[PDB]
């Protein structure tokens, strides 16, 4: 330890913890690397056949609809 | 202006009317919410490139008897210029004009 330019003894050494999450984290890591994905493509069309979760109601086999209902 | 343009629409205005009337649930069927998990296959789209050559969407609802190029009126079976000739001809029962 150096005295004739370095005070003696520190009080810059304070906390158990230097977690960040009030600014900026995960940018490439936070303890250890991480580096994520996005895959989505135009809806969700990735079958040949589909479930609807905005309309429900049971298919019918007919072959009229607007015109069907007069 | 040209015959095959009126050629092509003609015939995709009877064909229109014959193949997409009787497959106007198929339509719920295969794209609408209708489905759900239920078909949604191609057994069916089998049946709608019937409808497809000679549809409505492919029939602009114009063209079908008279050689201009848009500003059609499908109500007259014609289009600008040859509505204003038949008012000038008196051809069209109650034509006349507003003023009030």
């Amino acid at each position: 330890m150096k005295k004739d330019i370095h005070p003696k003894y520190e009080e810059i050494t304070a906390s158990c913890s230097c977690g960040n999450v009030m600014k900026i984290r995960s940018t490439v890591g936070h303890d250890l690397n991480l580096d994520v994905c996005s895959k989505c493509h135009p809806f969700f069309t990735g079958k040949q056949r589909d479930v609807a979760t905005g309309g429900r109601v049971d298919r019918f086999n007919k072959r009229f609809n607007i015109p069907g209902s007069k | 202006a040209k015959q095959s343009m009126k050629a092509r629409e003609v015939k995709r205005v009877a064909l229109a009317d014959k193949y997409f009337a009787k497959r106007a649930e198929l339509k719920a069927i295969i794209s609408d919410v209708n489905a759900s998990d239920e078909d949604r296959w191609n057994a069916v789209l089998k049946l709608q490139t019937l409808p497809r050559d000679s549809s409505p969407s492919r029939q602009r609802n114009r063209c079908r008897q008279t050689g201009r190029p848009h500003g059609f009126l499908r109500k007259f079976g014609l289009s600008r210029i040859k509505v204003r000739e038949a008012a000038m001809r008196g051809e069209i029962p109650g034509l006349k004009k507003a003023s009030w």
